[PDB]
Parts: C-alpha cells; sequence; structure tokens
RNA sequence: GGUUGGCCUCGGAUAGCCGGUCCCCGCCGGGGGUCCGGUGCGGAGUGCCCUUCGUCCUGGGAAACGGGGCGCGGCCGGAA
RNA sequence: UAGCCCUGAAAAUGGAUGGCGCUGGAGCGUCGGGCCCAUACCCGGCCGUCGCCGGCGUCGAGAGUGGACGGGAGCGGCGGCCCGGAGCCCCGCGGACGCUACGCCGCGACGAGUAGGAGGGCCGCUGCGGUGAGCCUUGAAGCCUAGGGCGCGGGCCCGG
RNA sequence: AGAACUGGCGCUGCGGGAUGAACCGAACGCCGGGUUAAGGCGCCCGAUGCCGACGCUCAUCAGACCCCAGAAAAGGUGUU
RNA sequence: GGCGGGUCGCGCCGUCGGGCCCGGGGGGCCACGCGCGCGUCCCCCGAAGGGGGGGACGGCGGAGAGCGCACGGGGUCGGC
RNA sequence: CCGAGUGUUACAGCCCCCCCGGCAGCAGCACUCGCCGAAUCCCGGGGCCGAGGGAGCGAGACCCGUCGCCGCGCUCUCCC
C-alpha cells in the first residue's frame, strides 16, 4: 500500500525512466515465479416426501421481448458525474465577493465560503444584509469581485453537503384527481432545521463583514449597467 | 485517426521513444530555468547588497 | 417598440477658454490691462440622478427649505 | 528631359468611375498588418455509384499461421512412505442478433452534363393466366379536401 | 473573311468583372464547422471605425483597376 | 626560377567521427540469478606459454503465478 | 554687465568622426533589430462546431465482455 514513487512533471509522464525505475521499485530482488453456489438444498418439510430439494433459484425468466437490442460496444469508460474532477476558476477563493446572474435574485452581491463535493460553490450574502441563505449556485453563472473578506480560519459544518441541498417529491397517488400531486399546495417544511443552522454560520461572517467601513452597503446594494457601464472596461 | 501531437500515447503508439525524447526536454528547460533566474537574481542581488 | 434621462454659447483651428479693475448700454450686458488654465479637468472618453432591497430599533455628521398634489389660484417666459 | 494636371477636345430624349458622392483621398504610384466570402480546398455526418472484399463455423464447443499419435532416453510440475499420473464437463442441462446468398457487412475513392446509350424502378395506366379460404350496401369505383403521413423522386397510403 | 498550336464557351453552374456565352479565379451529391483563391475593405454592401507608412496632383470636361466601352500629334514661368 | 596536379610524414583545428578503445585515480541508461565455463577480449600473477578475476555474447554451463488499479488508450456518457 | 538672435575665424577651451591598446555580461535584450529558426521545443488555457459507430481464445464463461494494443503506478522481500 506504497506511495507513487514515481511524481508527475506533466499529466501522464513520470519524472523517472524505465531503468531508473529498475532500481528504485527494488524489482532486482521481488522477481517471481511462485504458484458456483447457486444455491445449497433446502428441506422439504412434508409427509411422504424425502430426498430435499434442488439447488435451484434466480431461474429462467418468464418472458422473452419479441425484439432484442444488440449491447454496446463499450469503447472507454466515459466515468459518470460524480466522479468527474473539480475545478475552480483563478479568481475564486474563500472570502471573494461575488454577483449572482442566473438566479431569482440577479445582483445580489454575496460572499463565497467552499467549494461543495458537487461541482457548484457554495456562498451566501449574510440574511442580515441580503436575502441569500445558504444557497447554492453554479461557478460560470457569478462574477468574482477583485475585493476579498477574511475568512481564512471561520468555520464550516461537517453535515451539510449535497444531500442537504436537494428537493423533494414522491408518486403515492396514480390517479387523476383534484388534488395537486398530493404536495403541490405545499411550500415546503423543511425549513425547521436550516433557520437553526443559518445561525450556525451567520453569527461569525458579520465580525468579519464590519472590519472594512463601506462593505455592509456594498452587500445590501445591488448591481446594474446603465449608462457608460460595459462590461470591458470593468475590473470586476 | 486521432492526431498525434494532440494527444498522447498515439505517439507512443507509433514513436515509442517520443517519451523519453520529451521527459529529457521538460527537465531541460526546467533545470535551464532554474539556471538562469537563479544566476540572473546574483547579479541582481550583488547589486542590491551594494546599497 | 423600448429597458434612466444631459434643460441650448458664439465661433476660432498659424489659435483658443477662464476669472477679473479702468471708461459704456436702459442696476445688469460692451471695448482694452492683468491673472489663470491648455494635447481641452469650468474637461458629453465628460457630467448629474445614480447600482433605491424594503423596514424597524437606535446613535453621531449634514438640515431649516419641508415636497409629493386633487393641490388652490395668480404671474410672464417661450411662435421658426 | 519626363511624371502628374491643363490646352488640343464637337453631336443630336436627360445621364453616367455602377451610383450617391469624393480633394490631410473614397484620386494617382510604391508598400505593411489586419479583416469579409465561392457549389474551390480540409475535417466530420449522411445518400449513391464504382473498385478489392468478408460469412452457409449457429462449431457454446468452435478455435488451426505446423498437427497427430507411439512405443526406446531424460526436464520441471503433479500426489512420498524416493518409487510414481486421463478427468467422456458439470452444483446451474446453459450462452443475444443473424446468411431473401438475387440477401446482408466492412473498408476506400469519386460525384456537373445537352445530343446520345445503358442499367434500375416494391412508379403508373388497360386486359389475361395464376394466386390471396382478399375486399365490400355495416358502402366499392370515381371526385373533392386548410386532414395525417412516407418516399430523393415516378407516386403511394390512411381520415373526412 | 480565312488559318496554325493550345485553352475555352457550345454541354457548365458558382465567386469576381455594376450588368454579359467566351475575361480572371474555380469546376457542382446534401449539409454543419474552419480557411483561402480572383478580388476587395467611405456608405448602398460583408470587410481598414488601422492614431496604416512614403511622395505626387486642383479640374470653369479632374482622375479613378486586364479584355472594357471614348483618343493622338503638338504645347505650358500649372508643379515636382 | 614559379605554378596547378597524385602522394608522404609534422604539429595546429573543431561540444569531430568510431557507444570505441586502454588502464588507473554528479548526471544519464527498454541495463539484471550470486551459484560457474561454452566462444571472444582484457586485467594481473610467479611463470614463459597456464592458473585466476573483469567485461560481454547474435550460444548453453547454470539460467512462471497473475493480483487488483489509475489511464490524452480500438469515433462520449452522466450510478447529473 | 547679464541673456538672446544673426554674422566673422577657429580645432577642446560644447562635442562628434576615425584609428592605435581593454574590463564588466550578455541575451536577437531596457517592443527595433522585428533576423532566420526547432531532434536546436515544449507547457497551461480559454473560444467554436460535432459526438457517427456483440472488441470475452479466456473461466466450459453465466444477471451485465469496466476488452485488445499502447504508457502505467501497487502488492506478492524489507527498512525508514
Ligand atoms: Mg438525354
Amino acid at each position: 500500500p506504497h506511495c507513487s514513487r514515481n511524481p508527475v512533471l506533466v499529466r501522464g509522464i513520470g519524472r523517472y525512466s524505465r531503468s531508473a525505475m529498475y532500481s528504485r521499485k527494488a524489482m532486482y530482488k521481488r522477481k517471481y515465479s511462485a504458484a458456483v453456489l447457486a444455491t445449497v438444498t433446502k428441506p422439504v418439510g412434508g409427509d411422504k416426501n424425502g430426498g430435499t430439494r434442488v439447488v435451484k433459484l434466480r431461474k429462467m425468466p418468464r418472458y422473452y421481448p419479441t425484439e432484442d437490442v444488440p449491447r454496446k460496444l463499450l469503447s472507454h469508460g466515459k466515468k459518470p458525474f460524480s466522479q468527474h474532477v473539480r475545478k475552480l476558476r483563478a479568481s475564486i477563493t474563500p472570502g471573494t465577493i461575488l454577483i449572482i446572474l442566473t438566479g431569482r435574485h440577479r445582483g445580489k452581491r454575496v460572499v463565497f465560503l467552499k467549494q461543495l463535493a458537487s461541482g457548484l460553490l457554495l456562498v451566501t450574502g449574510p440574511l442580515v444584509l441580503n436575502r441569500v441563505p445558504l444557497r447554492r449556485t453554479h461557478q460560470k453563472f457569478v462574477i468574482a469581485t477583485s475585493t476579498k473578506i477574511d475568512i481564512s480560519n471561520v468555520k464550516i459544518p461537517k453535515h451539510l453537503t449535497d444531500a442537504y441541498f436537494k428537493k423533494k417529491k414522491l408518486r403515492k397517488p396514480r390517479h387523476q384527481e383534484g388534488e395537486i400531486f398530493d404536495t403541490e399546495k405545499e411550500k415546503y417544511e423543511i425549513t425547521e432545521q436550516r433557520k437553526i443552522d443559518q445561525k450556525a454560520v451567520d453569527s461569525q461572517i458579520l465580525p468579519k463583514i464590519k472590519a472594512i467601513p463601506q462593505l455592509q452597503g456594498y452587500l445590501r446594494s445591488v448591481f446594474a449597467l446603465t449608462n457608460g457601464i460595459y462590461p470591458h472596461k470593468l475590473v470586476f | 485517426k486521432k492526431n498525434p501531437l494532440k494527444n498522447l500515447r498515439i505517439m507512443l503508439k507509433l514513436n515509442p521513444y517520443a517519451k523519453t525524447m520529451r521527459r529529457n526536454t521538460i527537465l531541460r528547460q526546467a533545470r535551464n530555468h532554474k539556471l538562469r533566474v537563479d544566476k540572473a537574481a546574483a547579479a541582481a542581488a550583488a547589486l542590491q547588497a551594494k546599497s
């Protein structure tokens, strides 16, 4: 269970050669040559009936479909969503003030905390300034603004993750009756728990906001391009 | 036909030496980047310490 | 169909604009010193509302107009 | 002496750098970097034709570019009390699609065309011999259609 | 009017020459991307909305891109 | 008495070329049974015509069991 | 007298030009020398359009080929 022993310098290239990996691995002294169950029987449990039953389960299926598709060619792993990679931009560090664009908020300047295990970087304007809870945002729909806050050592709770920011719906009825699915007259009651846990993190950003004077008006304000404001003459 | 010199290991399927031709020419334009900037500061720190 | 509007010198370009005494047009505007500015900062690459989340609770700085309007009515100004 | 501009220099409906226009160029002459597009070129998709093919091995029991047995000598690797050895599968009785051979399937290159010649047409009209245990008053042919489709197309089908 | 060599229209689109059989590019299945050819880059019209560089030229008929659609002899202290 | 031509040696040149060699006194290398003898070459030894080491060999004297991953890898999927 | 602007002649008494003997450390360098370039050359990004199309010689496979080639690291010895 060892380390790499050939550290990378370019993606997919070892620094040490092929013969220099015949010394470092100590391969010159470990060269080697050295050399069902479907089930079991189940008892009968009956009269006049011995010699317990077959090794048999998960049998041949009840119905073959009339037409069959051919199986894929595989080609490469082209691995799924939860196993790619996470890539920030160069201009976003924990504490870099953002601008929400695609959301319902549309310009509400917020404070970046941490880039999650999913891709969506977590963010919050403090709710005493904005109207932003701990909502997730997508990486490329925000604008990094070149001012920074100092949250280098603040705290972040262990519990909140992708399973904390999702949505819920489940089909119990399957009949076209005049209810709206049985849960869609309904504002969601999961706010019983996030109200406590925002002040678990909102009660420690405000000592970090108010050090610099003009800043709490800067988050409470919003963003707009009106007259002579063009976004190629604006160092965000 | 994937392009050689745009993905690796199509160079190495066809010219296997061209991996070790490459990590000779990533070392020797890193250690000669070391050799310049160390010496370009060596005449820059010697001129600085005079004042 | 549009996503804030700029309420106005004359002109000069081998030159120009600012503020300012003396002696002139019924208590303003006209002619000369002199003083500034000038690759225009009294600068439409500029300017002003402004990017105004709202409100409460509360303290410091700015403030003596209140400012919308169904206002109420009066007044002269601006005919290309 | 030769560059530009001028004189030489007149033509009939009102008139032509194409026009509006153009004079620190939108003119002339020598040049630079940018930048715009053809059914041209390159990469990728799809159709067709042509060229050389690939399978009747559904052989889940098939696998061979050396194959068999076979006895006279020795290597390891099998199973020890240093001698030495067949297992026809089986605890699952099991393993997609397909080869209209006149059909698929793969790669590769090219594609304009009158006159003209071929090949193809499951395009069409009228009849005949066969064939569909076809079709129908519970509605055929025809015709109409702002109805829904397919075919590259000749055309076809369904609803009203 | 008649020829020789070779190319071309006829039989053939497209880009450019404002327009056109024949010029200059270039040859065509249907398409999406990229790039150039001949040409062009005030606005019709896609592109110089470059701080393009160097000199010439003023017409009371300026000049302005092969074929190509108006010119000579001769002359000028008009200007280099 | 001078040239060009064929050639001999001489030092002086080049990151020369042969992996060269040859012996002694950090970087790179798709470069691996000590146990011994199969051919070459070298190092030495007291010899004077053989012992012993080194190096290497395109040949014998020694000299299979696959275990799980990550992937610019035989034309994209998502267990978003 | 100071300063200027003409003009006169004069060779260090601003400076330049060319030789004769040198150091520093020189980059195709403080965007002029932009030269010609890559076995003497590679890394990291963004931007656009597309994503067409039964590989298991092995276990007699077995729910369902994460497979071939190519570059891999890791364990089948230990130490730190
Ligand atoms: Mg014909």
